[PDB]
């Protein structure tokens, strides 16, 4: 059972460094070479470098040669990646990738890291401010009702927008969010029955990871 | 370095059309292989050597192809196969990936379901107001949004959200943002959001007036 | 996905037959030089120069040119081109046996132009690969193997010579001993390589670098006998001068390319080093059979 293992994410402050780790298990350590893949939102796949575990050599990309520097520690059977000088374009989904590959017995494997969403930050931590959203009462009443909850003013991504913990499961759009302002807005809808809302509490509640913040919020008709 | 170009960029197609994906390279290209990745997912070895099957990957799935000129062909596609493709070659440093072509599911279409909901009192109180406008389930994915205040167009302070194909029903869903300050919203009162679609030529209009609450 | 490996139970007995076919051979050919002689061909470098001279100034030359010439990508102009920078094999020495050749100039030639390769592969390296691959290719160099394939080719040689001079009547035993173990081994190997090519055709490589490697011995051949013969060697001196410029070592270019790039890169390069050992048995048999042909006419 091959499983290579990678933080979550690392939020970082422009011109500084960073140090991403690949810890694996399950397979002779020094038997494959690793490789490192970079993955923008918005671009394709691009290749960083590799490196034998066993021997220490090193192919790199031609443009991230100055930038990136592969390790390996072979007490711990870890790989590491060190970014230097992260601008803003350097912010991506970091893999670490071992391939499986014999022309004897012809045959391949890929296993896969999940992956560190490195962000430059260059701002504060901030708490969400959860403001819910509530259909007008001159609207028509349905039986499927839908009930939201903005989510505004908070720092870094990512965030979780989970309604009755996850009682409900379906009509949960959660919409991506939106950079504006260094801050990132997200905002989700769900589709309950017309009985349900006025009768079983619906709260949607939100975590915060990097600010550790859990705030929970239910959904009430506007009372004037 | 050897530059791939992956066609088409987006594709639409139903369970049990034959697709074929092409990847042409600017340089001759040993042999091409393909990565698979699902969204929120990794990518996945697919075809490795132009026409081999790595472990796990059904035997629908096959390629073609030699020079400058790849392609991965599905003959019988289900409903497991909406995903990224990539393109790449480790036989001319260095590495390389294609752009990506996005493999979805076709669908009949289907009609916007808008809402509107008012900015909230606490908002308010802080000082700003976000008009929230919120279509769902429409299909296909090309749809376009319109502001207006007291029945005029106003594009400033507008922030659109997408969505993903659903699992369940194979829709998109959209959210538009109008994000003011509380004088701007006192300044008016009607506020009009405006969804223009393929299935319907009349835009699907919802409106909000704080004069009656 | 549970075993992900198990190509070892062929490799290393390929490997451990064709040591003791080296061992067997050595033994073999050491009865048919003399000491003296040895000494006579060191003392005056006449065909060392030459040898080492052609070796690591034409053979990089020409498969760095032919690389180029020929469109070859980066991994296969750098097979090539590590495979042109090799030292002299042992097929040498077994072809200048059959060719009625000076096996006097062959073991000094093999030992030097060996030494000669640990203290200039890397530089030939460096030189010739600034431009085809980024990283060094100094390291990984496989000096070991190097200075173990000296001492495999110089203890059963010098062992065979100290036995023939001091207890002739040994050798005749020995040598017949060795040629029945060398005839079951060479159906070993014989086999083994069958098996390899039926894979090989399966996974075939690029027509460009069959064309190279077709080129490169019979370029070494003629280049070494051109050079010898210009330089007012003797009949049998020139005759085993270019069959030792034409035979070049193939284990060194697969563990550089085995350490230098990961295995999927090398794919097909895989059995490259089978590929060229078979182009080079080829061409030296069909030189053997014109020069036989025309000795016996």
């Amino acid at each position: 059972e091959v499983q290579l293992q990678q933080p979550g994410a690392e939020l970082v402050k422009p011109g500084a460094s960073v140090k991403l780790s690949c810890k694996t298990s399950g397979y002779t350590f020094t038997n494959y070479w690793m490789k490192w893949v970079k993955q923008r939102p918005g671009q394709g796949l691009e290749w960083i470098g590799e490196i034998n575990p066993s021997n220490g050599g090193t192919n790199y990309n031609g443009k991230f040669k100055s930038k990136a520097s592969l390790t390996v520690d072979k007490s711990s059977s870890t790989a590491y990646m060190q970014l230097s000088s992260l601008t803003s374009e350097d912010s991506a989904v970091y893999y670490c990738t071992i391939l499986v590959y014999d022309a004897y017995y012809v045959f391949a494997m890929d296993y896969w890291g999940l992956g560190t969403s490195v962000t430059v930050s260059s701002a504060k931590t901030t708490p969400p401010s959860v403001y819910p959203l509530a259909p007008g009462s001159a609207a028509q009443t349905n039986s499927m009702v839908t009930l939201g909850c903005l989510v505004k003013g908070y720092f870094p991504e990512p965030v979780t927008v989970t309604w009755n913990s996850g009682s409900l499961s379906s009509g949960v759009h959660t919409f991506p969010a939106v950079l504006q302002s260094d801050l990132y807005t997200l905002s989700s809808s769900v589709t309950v029955p017309s009985s349900t809302w006025p009768s079983e509490t619906v709260t949607c509640n939100v975590a915060h990871p990097a600010s550790s913040t859990k705030v929970d919020k239910k959904i009430v008709p506007r009372d004037c | 370095d050897i530059v791939m170009t992956q066609s088409p960029a987006i594709m639409s197609a139903s369970p049990g059309q034959k697709v074929t994906i092409t990847c042409s390279a600017s340089s001759s290209v040993n042999y091409m292989h393909w990565y698979q990745q699902k969204l929120g997912s990794s990518p996945k070895l697919w075809i490795y050597d132009t026409s081999k099957l790595a472990l796990g990957v059904p035997a629908r799935f096959s390629g073609s192809g030699s020079g400058t000129s790849y392609s991965l062909t599905i003959s019988s596609m289900e409903a497991e196969d909406a995903a990224s493709y990539f393109c790449h070659q480790w036989s001319s440093y260095p590495r390389t990936f294609g752009g990506g072509t996005k493999l979805e599911i076709k669908r009949a279409d289907a009609a916007p379901t808008v809402s509107i909901f008012p900015p909230s009192s606490e908002q308010l109180t802080s000082g700003g107001a976000s008009v929230v406008c919120f279509l769902n389930n429409f299909y296909p994915k090309d749809i376009n949004v319109k502001w207006k205040i007291d029945g005029s167009e106003r594009q400033n302070g507008v922030l659109n959200s997408w969505t993903d194909q659903d699992s369940k029903d194979s829709t998109y869903s959209m959210s538009s943002t109008l994000t003011l300050t509380k004088d701007e919203y006192e300044r008016h009162n009607s506020y009009t959001c405006e969804a223009t679609h393929k299935t319907s030529t009349s835009p699907i209009v919802k409106s909000f007036n704080r004069n009656e609450c | 996905l549970p075993p992900n490996f198990g190509k070892r139970p062929t490799d290393l007995a390929l490997s451990v037959i064709l040591v003791f076919m080296l061992f067997f051979i050595m033994l073999s050919l050491g009865c048919t030089m003399e000491f003296s002689k040895i000494k006579a061909h060191l003392w005056k470098p006449k065909g060392l120069a030459i040898a080492l001279v052609a070796q690591y100034g034409i053979m990089p030359l020409t498969a760095f040119v032919l690389g180029k010439v020929f469109r070859l990508k980066n991994i296969e102009a750098l097979a090539i081109l590590v495979c042109g920078c090799s030292p002299g094999g042992n097929l040498s020495n077994v072809f200048s046996l059959a060719m009625k050749g000076d096996m006097n100039l062959s073991i000094v030639m093999t030992t030097c132009s060996t030494f000669c390769a640990l203290g200039m592969m890397p530089l030939l390296l460096y030189i010739y690969s600034r431009g085809i691959y980024d990283g060094d290719l100094k390291d990984k160099v496989p000096y070991k193997g190097i200075v173990i394939s000296l001492v495999l080719v110089l203890i059963p040689c010098t062992i065979g010579i100290v036995l023939k001079s001091k207890r002739p009547q040994y050798m005749r035993y020995v040598i017949k001993g060795g040629m029945i173990i060398i005839l079951l081994c060479s159906v070993a190997v014989t086999v083994l390589s069958a098996i390899n090519v039926g894979k090989s055709i399966m996974f075939a490589m690029t027509p460009l670098l069959i064309a190279t490697s077709s080129l490169m011995p019979f370029i070494g051949f003629l280049l070494g006998y051109v050079l010898s013969a210009l330089f007012c060697l003797n009949g049998r001196c020139r005759r085993t001068v270019s069959m030792e410029t034409g035979c070049q070592n193939v284990q060194l270019c697969s563990t550089i390319l085995n350490v230098a790039f990961p295995p999927e890169v090398i794919g097909p390069l895989f059995f490259f080093p089978l590929l060229y050992m078979i182009f080079q048995l080829g061409e030296g048999l069909l030189l053997i059979a014109i020069f036989w042909c025309y000795e016996k006419f």
